C-alpha cells in the first residue's frame, strides 16, 4: 500500500513493478497522468544520451581528434570551437537517426502504434547481448540505473564547470572554492 | 548597398547613437555614483553602445535618417530579415494549429465534447502539444490519405 | 565448482572441453559474449602476442641489412614510427588487412559452428596429426604467456628506453 | 480519465493501420531487428555486413594514400593524380579522379592505411600531470577538504 | 555453532543493557545478541557478515602492520628508497610517493574484482558459501574445528578493528599509536 | 489533490490564463537575455 522508495507516501498506483528499478518513486505521480511505457522510454533516451554525454566530457579532456578546431580540453569551449557545419551534420544526423529506430512512429501518438513495440527498444542489438533470458533481466536493471547515475553525473559536470570555467579532472585535481 | 547605405559607415546612425547616449549621460549627471539610479542610467547607456554596435555589424542597410531599413525581397544577403524569422514563425503557427485540429478531433470522439472544449483533458492536450513538431509532414500525411479535406457533398452551404 | 578458483562456481558458458578451459571466469564474459566469439579472439590474441614477443626478442638479437639504416636504430614502437614514414608498416598492414577479410569470413563460419574456433586448416609440415588436442593446449598455454610476455616488454620499453634483452643486460 | 501518451492512435482518434507487421527476430550487425523482405537475412546478414566492411576498409587501404608514386627522380616521390593530363576530352585536359571523391589534402588531413596519419593523429593529453589525490603540489578537492577540516579561524 | 547457548546463539547477550533483537536468529557465527538498531530486520545479513570479516581481516593485517613499523622493524631495502620514519602517517605518505601503495591498492583491487565480488554475489543470489569463505587454507589449520577457528576469527577481527582505529588516533594526539 | 479541483484548474480560462503568463514569460526572458534582436543573426 505504501511505496518502497517513500515510506510515507502510498504506493503509485500505475507502477506495478514490473518494469526495472521500480522502487515506487513517483512522488508527484505523473505515471497517472502519462503513460509509463512513454515515461520509460523518455528515461532510457535520458539515460543513455547521459551516459554518452558523461563518457565524452570525461574522454575528450585526455584524448582529442587532431586539429585546433577539435584541441579544447573544456568541454563548453569544445562546443564552440568545433567545426559549426559537424555540429550541424551531428544535429541532422541525429534527426535521421531517431526516424529511422523508430520506423516513422516519432509523436506520442503513434509511438506505440505497433504492439510489439516496447518502452526503450528500437531494436538496437548490434551484438546480439541481449538473448539471453537469465542476463536479460540484470542487463535492463543496470541500463536503467547506469541511465539514472549518468543523468545526475551529466548536470552535476555541467554545473561545476559553469561555476569552475575548468574541466571536471581538472577541477578536481586543482578545486578552488567558488567566491562570488 | 541595395538601394541605401550600410549602417555600420553612416553618419546618421552615428549621430542618432551619440543623441541617446547624450540624453541618458545628461539623465545620468543628476544621480551620485554608485546609487541605483546611476548604475541603472549606465547600464542603459551600456545597453544602447551594444545594441547600435550589434546593429553595425549585423550587416544592416540604414537610410537617410539614420534607422535601419529591411530588404524583404527574397534576396539572401537579408534573408535574416524577414525570411527565416518568417520561417519560424510558419514553423510555430502550423505547431499550434496542427495540435489544436487534432485536439478538436479528439473531443470530437468524446463522450461529451463541448465538456472536453470548455475543460480540457490536458493529458491528451499536451499529447497533442508533443505530437506538433513533426506538422509539416503529419499535414502533408492528412491531405494525401484524404482525412484533411472535407468533400464538397458533406460540408452544410447555404442556398443560392 | 571452478577448478582454478575453488569458491567460485563453474562458469556455465565454460563446458570445459575447449583447450586451456579450467573454469576461469570469475567476471562471466562468457555468459555476456559469445564463447565461440571469445575462444577465436583468444586464439588471435595468443598467435599475435606470440608473434610480436618473438619480433621484439629477435629484433634485439638481429636486425635485417637495410632495416637498420631505415629505421636509424631505433627499437620497438620508434621503429614501428619510423618504417611506417618510410612504408613498411603500411604494406604489413595491407597484407594483414587482406588476410583478415577472410578471418572475419572464418569468424562468421565459427559463429555459424562450421568452423571451430581458430582452425584455419594449416599445418603444412603435418605436425598437428598425432594428439591435436595437446598442440592446441600447448598453443593457448604459450600463446598467453606470450601475451604478458609482449605486455612485459612493451611497457618495459615504455619505462627504460630499452629492449628487452638489453633491459635485462642493463636494467 | 485519459492516460496522455500512450502512443496508440486509437486512442487519440488518429489514422492507424488494422493489421500491424509482426517482428522478427534477425539482427545485422551495423543494422537493425525490424520487420524485412524474405531472404533479407540470409543474403545481407550480419555476415554480410561486416565482410563487406572488411573489404571496404581494404580498398580504402590504397585510397587513404592515393597519389602517383614515381622513384624517376631517385627518391619516392608523390604527385597529385590532377597533375595528369588527359587525351581526347577537349578543353578539359585535366580531369576528376580519386582525389575529387577524397580531397584529403585540401581539409589537411593525413590520411593513412589506418584512419589517421602522422601530421593528423590522436592528440593524448595527460590529465594527471604532476598533481596527486593528497599532500601533492597541486591543491585538490582532498586537500580542500583537509586543508577546511584543519583551519584556523 | 561452537558452544552453541554459552558464546553464541540464540538466547545469548553479551551486553545485557540492550535486549536481544529476535532479528538475531542465532545462526549466524559472531552472533551474540548484540544489535541495539535493529540493522537485521532490513539488511542482508550475508553481505553484512561478509562485510565484517573482511573489516576484521583488513584490521588484523592493519595492526601487525603499524605495530611493525612503530617497533622499527623494515624489510631489507625498505629504509633507503622510503626513509627510517617511524610515523604511520608519514610512511604511509611515503610509500604513496613511491609507488608502493599505488601497486597493493591496484593488486588489492584485482582481488576485490575477481575473487571478493564474484564471490559475494553468488552467496547473496544463493551459492550457499559461508560469509568470508575463499577456500584459503593452505596449512590446513581449520580442519580440526572449523567452527571454532571462525568464531576465534571474528572475535579476534573485532577487537582489532577497535585496537587500529585507536592506535591511529593516538598517534593523531599524541604521536604514539599506544597513545600510552 | 482533489480531482475537483483538478478539472477546475483544467477549465478553459485557468488554462488559457497560464499558458499566455508561460508564452510571456518565455518572450520576456527571450527580451532579457538576448535583447534588441530585430533581425535573425546571419
Ligand atoms: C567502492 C568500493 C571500493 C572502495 C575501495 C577503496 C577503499 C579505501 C582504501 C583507500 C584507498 C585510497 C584510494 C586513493 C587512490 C588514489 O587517489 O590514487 C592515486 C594513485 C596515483 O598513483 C600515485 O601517484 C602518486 C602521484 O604522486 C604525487 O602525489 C603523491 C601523493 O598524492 C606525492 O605528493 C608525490 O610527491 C606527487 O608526485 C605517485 O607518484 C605514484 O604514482 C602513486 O602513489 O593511484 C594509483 O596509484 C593508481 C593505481 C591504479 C588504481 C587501481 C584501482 C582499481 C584496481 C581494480 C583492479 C583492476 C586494476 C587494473
Ligand atoms: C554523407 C556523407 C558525408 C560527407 C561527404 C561528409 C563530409 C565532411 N564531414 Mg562529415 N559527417 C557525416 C557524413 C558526411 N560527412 C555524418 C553522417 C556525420 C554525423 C555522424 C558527420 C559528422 C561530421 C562532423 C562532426 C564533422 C564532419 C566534417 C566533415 C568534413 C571533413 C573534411 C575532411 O577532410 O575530413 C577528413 C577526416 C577524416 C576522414 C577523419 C574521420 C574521423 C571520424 C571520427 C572517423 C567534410 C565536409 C568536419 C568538418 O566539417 O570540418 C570542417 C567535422 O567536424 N562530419
Ligand atoms: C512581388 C514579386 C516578387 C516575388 C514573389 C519574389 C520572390 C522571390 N524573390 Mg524576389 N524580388 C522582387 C520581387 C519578387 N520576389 C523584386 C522586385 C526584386 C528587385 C528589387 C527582387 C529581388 C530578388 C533577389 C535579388 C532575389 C530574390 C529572390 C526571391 C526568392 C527568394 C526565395 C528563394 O529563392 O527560394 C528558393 C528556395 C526553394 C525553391 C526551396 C527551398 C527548400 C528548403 C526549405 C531550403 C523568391 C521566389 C532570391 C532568389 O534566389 O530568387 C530566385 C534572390 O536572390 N528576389
Ligand atoms: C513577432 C511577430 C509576429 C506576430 C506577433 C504574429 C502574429 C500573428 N500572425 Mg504571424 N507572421 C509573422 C510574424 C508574426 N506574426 C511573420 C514574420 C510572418 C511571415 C512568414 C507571419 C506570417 C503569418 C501568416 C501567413 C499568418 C499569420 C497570422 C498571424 C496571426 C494569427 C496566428 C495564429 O492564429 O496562429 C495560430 C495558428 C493557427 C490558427 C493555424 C492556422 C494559421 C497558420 C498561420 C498556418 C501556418 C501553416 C500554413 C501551411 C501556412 C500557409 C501560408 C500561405 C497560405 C501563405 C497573429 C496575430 C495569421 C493571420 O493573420 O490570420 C488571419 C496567418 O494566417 N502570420
Ligand atoms: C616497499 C618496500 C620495499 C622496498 C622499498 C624494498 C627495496 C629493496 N629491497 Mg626489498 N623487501 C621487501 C620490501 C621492500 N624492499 C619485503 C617486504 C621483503 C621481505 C622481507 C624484502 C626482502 C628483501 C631482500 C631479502 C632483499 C631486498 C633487497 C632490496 C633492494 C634491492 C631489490 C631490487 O633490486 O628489487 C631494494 C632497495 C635486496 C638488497 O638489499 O640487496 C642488497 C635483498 O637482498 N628486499
Ligand atoms: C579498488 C578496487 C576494489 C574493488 C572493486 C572493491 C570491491 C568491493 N569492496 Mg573493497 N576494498 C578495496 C578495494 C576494492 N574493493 C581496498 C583496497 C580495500 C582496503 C584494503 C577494501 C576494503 C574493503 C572492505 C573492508 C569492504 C570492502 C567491500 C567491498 C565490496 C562492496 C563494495 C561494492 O560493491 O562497491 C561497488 C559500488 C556500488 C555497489 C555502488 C557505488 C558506486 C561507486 C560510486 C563507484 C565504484 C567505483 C569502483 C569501486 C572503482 C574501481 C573500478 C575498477 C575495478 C574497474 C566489493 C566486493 C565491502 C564488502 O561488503 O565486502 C564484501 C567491505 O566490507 N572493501
Ligand atoms: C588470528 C586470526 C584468524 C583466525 C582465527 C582465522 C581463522 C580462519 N581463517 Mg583466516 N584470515 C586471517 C586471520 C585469521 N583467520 C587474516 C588476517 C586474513 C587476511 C589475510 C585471513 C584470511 C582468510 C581467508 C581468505 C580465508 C580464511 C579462512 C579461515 C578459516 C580456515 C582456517 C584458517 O585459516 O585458520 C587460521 C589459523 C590460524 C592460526 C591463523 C593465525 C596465524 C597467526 C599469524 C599465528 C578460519 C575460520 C578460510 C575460510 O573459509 O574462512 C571462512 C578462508 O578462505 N582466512
Ligand atoms: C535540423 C534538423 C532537421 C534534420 C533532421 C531530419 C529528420 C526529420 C525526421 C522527420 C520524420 O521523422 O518524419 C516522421 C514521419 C511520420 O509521419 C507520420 O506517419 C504516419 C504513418 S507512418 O508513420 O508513416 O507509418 C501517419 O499516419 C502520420 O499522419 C504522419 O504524421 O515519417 C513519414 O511519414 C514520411 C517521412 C518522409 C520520408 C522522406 C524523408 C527523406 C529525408
Ligand atoms: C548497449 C550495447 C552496446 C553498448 C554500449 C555502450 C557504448 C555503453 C556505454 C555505456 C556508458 C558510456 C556508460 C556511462 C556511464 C556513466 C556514468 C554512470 C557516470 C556517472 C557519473 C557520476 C555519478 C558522476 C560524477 C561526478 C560529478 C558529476 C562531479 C565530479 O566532481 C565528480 C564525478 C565525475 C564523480 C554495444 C555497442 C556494446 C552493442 C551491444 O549489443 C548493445
Ligand atoms: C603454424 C605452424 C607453424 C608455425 C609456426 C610458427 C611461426 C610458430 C611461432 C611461434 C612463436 C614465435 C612463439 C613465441 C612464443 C613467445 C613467448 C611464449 C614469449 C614469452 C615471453 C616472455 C615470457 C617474456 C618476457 C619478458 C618480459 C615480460 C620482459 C623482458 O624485459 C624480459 C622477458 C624477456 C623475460 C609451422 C611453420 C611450424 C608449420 C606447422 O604445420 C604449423
Ligand atoms: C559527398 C557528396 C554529398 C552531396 C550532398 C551534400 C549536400 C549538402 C552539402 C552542404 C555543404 C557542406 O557543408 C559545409 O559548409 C560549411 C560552411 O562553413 C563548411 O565549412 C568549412 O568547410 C571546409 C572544411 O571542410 C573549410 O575549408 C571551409 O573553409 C569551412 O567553411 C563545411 O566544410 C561543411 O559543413
Amino acid at each position: 500500500e505504501k511505496s518502497a522508495s517513500v515510506p510515507f507516501l502510498s504506493k503509485p498506483e500505475k507502477l506495478d513493478g514490473s518494469m526495472a528499478g521500480d522502487v515506487g518513486f513517483d512522488p508527484l505521480g505523473i505515471s497517472y497522468f502519462i503513460d509509463v511505457k512513454w515515461l520509460r522510454e523518455a528515461e532510457l533516451k535520458h539515460g543513455r544520451i547521459c551516459m554518452l554525454a558523461t563518457a565524452g566530457i570525461l574522454v575528450q579532456e585526455v584524448i582529442h581528434l587532431p586539429g585546433p578546431a577539435f584541441s579544447s580540453k573544456f568541454a563548453l569551449d569544445a562546443w564552440s570551437t568545433a567545426p559549426r557545419g559537424g555540429m550541424v551534420q551531428i544535429l541532422i544526423a541525429i534527426g535521421l537517426i531517431e526516424m529511422v529506430s523508430n520506423r516513422f512512429a516519432i509523436t506520442a501518438t503513434d509511438m506505440f502504434a505497433n504492439p510489439n513495440r516496447k518502452p526503450g527498444d528500437l531494436g538496437f542489438d548490434p551484438l546480439s547481448l541481449g538473448a539471453n533470458p537469465a542476463t536479460r533481466a540484470k542487463y535492463e536493471l543496470s541500463e536503467v540505473i547506469h541511465g539514472r547515475a549518468a543523468m545526475m553525473g551529466l548536470s552535476g559536470m555541467i554545473h561545476q564547470m559553469i561555476v569552475s570555467k575548468q574541466p571536471v579532472i581538472d577541477q578536481l585535481l586543482n578545486f578552488k572554492p567558488v567566491d562570488a | 548597398v541595395a538601394g541605401l547605405t550600410p549602417c555600420k559607415d553612416s553618419k546618421d546612425f552615428q549621430r542618432r547613437l551619440d543623441g541617446s547616449v547624450k540624453k541618458l549621460k545628461t539623465r545620468l549627471a543628476k544621480y551620485e555614483k554608485g546609487t541605483p539610479p546611476a548604475l541603472a542610467l549606465e547600464k542603459q547607456i551600456e545597453r544602447t553602445q551594444a545594441r547600435f554596435e550589434r546593429y553595425g555589424k549585423a550587416g544592416l542597410l540604414c537610410g537617410t535618417d539614420g534607422l535601419p531599413h529591411l530588404i524583404t525581397d527574397g534576396r539572401w544577403s537579408h534573408s535574416g530579415e524577414f525570411v527565416i524569422p518568417g520561417l519560424f514563425f510558419l514553423y510555430i503557427a502550423g505547431w499550434i494549429g496542427w495540435v489544436g485540429r487534432s485536439y478538436v478531433l479528439f473531443a470530437r470522439e468524446s463522450d461529451k465534447p463541448t465538456e472536453k472544449e470548455i475543460i480540457l483533458d490536458v493529458p491528451a492536450a499536451l499529447s497533442f502539444v508533443s505530437t506538433g513538431f513533426i506538422w509539416p509532414v503529419s499535414a502533408f500525411k492528412e491531405f494525401t490519405s484524404g482525412n484533411l479535406i472535407a468533400d464538397e457533398s458533406e460540408i452544410t452551404v447555404s442556398p443560392r | 565448482m571452478s577448478p582454478s578458483i575453488p569458491f567460485l562456481k563453474k562458469p556455465d558458458a565454460l563446458d570445459g572441453t575447449a583447450a586451456g578451459d579450467i573454469g576461469f571466469d570469475p567476471l562471466g564474459f562468457s555468459s555476456l559474449a559469445d564463447i565461440k566469439f571469445l575462444q577465436e579472439a583468444e586464439i588471435k590474441h595468443c598467435r599475435i602476442a606470440m608473434l610480436a614477443a618473438a619480433g621484439s626478442i629477435a629484433q634485439d638479437i638481429f636486425t635485417f641489412p637495410g632495416y637498420s639504416a631505415l629505421t636509424g636504430g631505433a627499437k620497438m614502437t620508434a621503429a614501428h614510427d619510423k618504417l611506417v614514414a618510410t612504408g613498411t608498416m603500411g604494406q604489413i598492414l595491407f597484407w594483414v588487412s587482406f588476410a583478415e577479410v577472410f578471418g572475419t569470413v572464418a569468424l562468421f563460419d565459427t559463429l555459424d559452428g562450421k568452423r571451430a574456433p581458430g582452425d584455419f586448416k594449416f599445418d603444412p609440415l603435418g605436425m598437428g596429426k598425432k594428439n591435436m588436442a595437446d598442440m592446441q593446449l600447448k598453443e593457448i598455454k604459450n600463446g598467453r604467456l606470450a601475451m604478458l610476455g609482449i605486455a612485459g616488454m612493451t611497457h618495459g620499453y615504455f619505462i627504460s628506453g630499452k629492449g628487452p634483452l638489453e633491459l635485462l643486460g642493463n636494467f | 480519465a485519459t492516460v496522455g501518451f500512450s502512443g496508440v492512435p486509437s486512442d487519440f482518434c488518429r489514422p492507424a493501420p488494422t493489421a500491424f507487421p509482426a517482428e522478427p527476430a534477425g539482427m545485422t550487425v551495423f543494422g537493425a531487428r525490424g520487420p524485412r523482405a524474405e531472404g533479407h537475412r540470409d543474403k545481407f546478414g550480419s555476415r554480410h555486413a561486416a565482410v563487406s566492411l572488411a573489404c571496404a576498409a581494404l580498398l580504402w587501404q590504397p585510397i587513404s594514400q592515393a597519389g602517383m608514386y614515381s622513384i624517376d627522380s631517385g627518391s619516392l616521390a608523390k604527385k597529385s593524380f590532377s597533375e595528369m593530363e588527359v587525351p581526347g576530352f577537349g578543353d578539359a585536359k585535366k580531369v576528376p579522379t580519386i582525389e575529387s571523391f577524397f580531397p584529403f589534402t585540401k581539409n589537411g588531413f593525413d590520411a593513412s592505411p589506418a584512419l589517421f596519419g602522422k601530421d593528423s593523429m590522436i592528440v593524448f593529453e595527460n590529465p594527471l600531470g604532476k598533481c596527486g589525490a593528497y599532500a601533492s603540489s597541486c591543491h585538490t578537492f582532498l586537500d580542500e577538504m583537509g586543508d577546511m577540516l584543519k583551519a584556523t579561524p | 555453532l561452537y558452544k552453541e547457548g554459552s558464546l553464541q546463539g540464540k538466547g545469548v547477550n553479551c551486553i545485557p543493557i540492550f535486549k536481544r533483537p529476535d532479528s538475531l536468529k542465532g545462526d549466524a557465527v559472531g552472533d551474540m545478541g548484540f544489535d541495539p538498531f535493529g540493522f537485521s530486520s532490513w539488511v542482508d545479513m550475508n553481505y553484512v557478515r561478509e562485510a565484517e570479516i573482511k573489516h576484521g581481516r583488513i584490521a588484523m593485517l592493519a595492526f601487525a602492520g603499524i605495530v611493525v613499523e612503530v617497533l622499527g622493524i623494515k624489510a631489507p631495502g625498505a629504509g633507503k628508497i622510503l626513509g627510517s620514519s617511524t610515523d604511520i602517517f608519514e610512511i604511509h605518505n611515503a610509500a604513496v610517493e613511491k609507488g608502493s601503495m599505488g601497486q597493493i591498492l591496484l593488486w588489492c583491487g584485482f582481488f576485490e574484482m575477481t575473487a571478493g565480488l564474484p564471490a559475494m554475489q553468488q552467496m547473496l543470489e544463493g551459492s550457499g558459501r559461508t560469509p568470508g569463505d575463499f577456500g584459503f587454507d593452505p596449512l590446513g589449520l581449520g580442519k580440526k574445528d572449523f567452527a571454532q577457528m571462525q568464531i576465534k576469527e571474528i572475535q579476534n577481527g573485532r577487537l582489532a578493528m577497535l585496537a587500529v582505529s585507536g592506535m591511529v588516533h593516538h598517534a593523531l594526539i599524541n604521536g604514539k599509536v599506544q597513545g600510552l | 489533490m482533489d480531482s475537483n479541483f483538478l478539472k477546475y484548474l483544467s477549465t478553459a480560462p485557468v488554462l488559457l490564463t497560464v499558458w499566455l503568463s508561460f508564452t510571456a514569460g518565455l518572450v520576456i526572458e527571450a527580451n532579457r537575455f538576448f535583447p534588441d534582436m530585430l533581425y535573425f543573426p546571419m
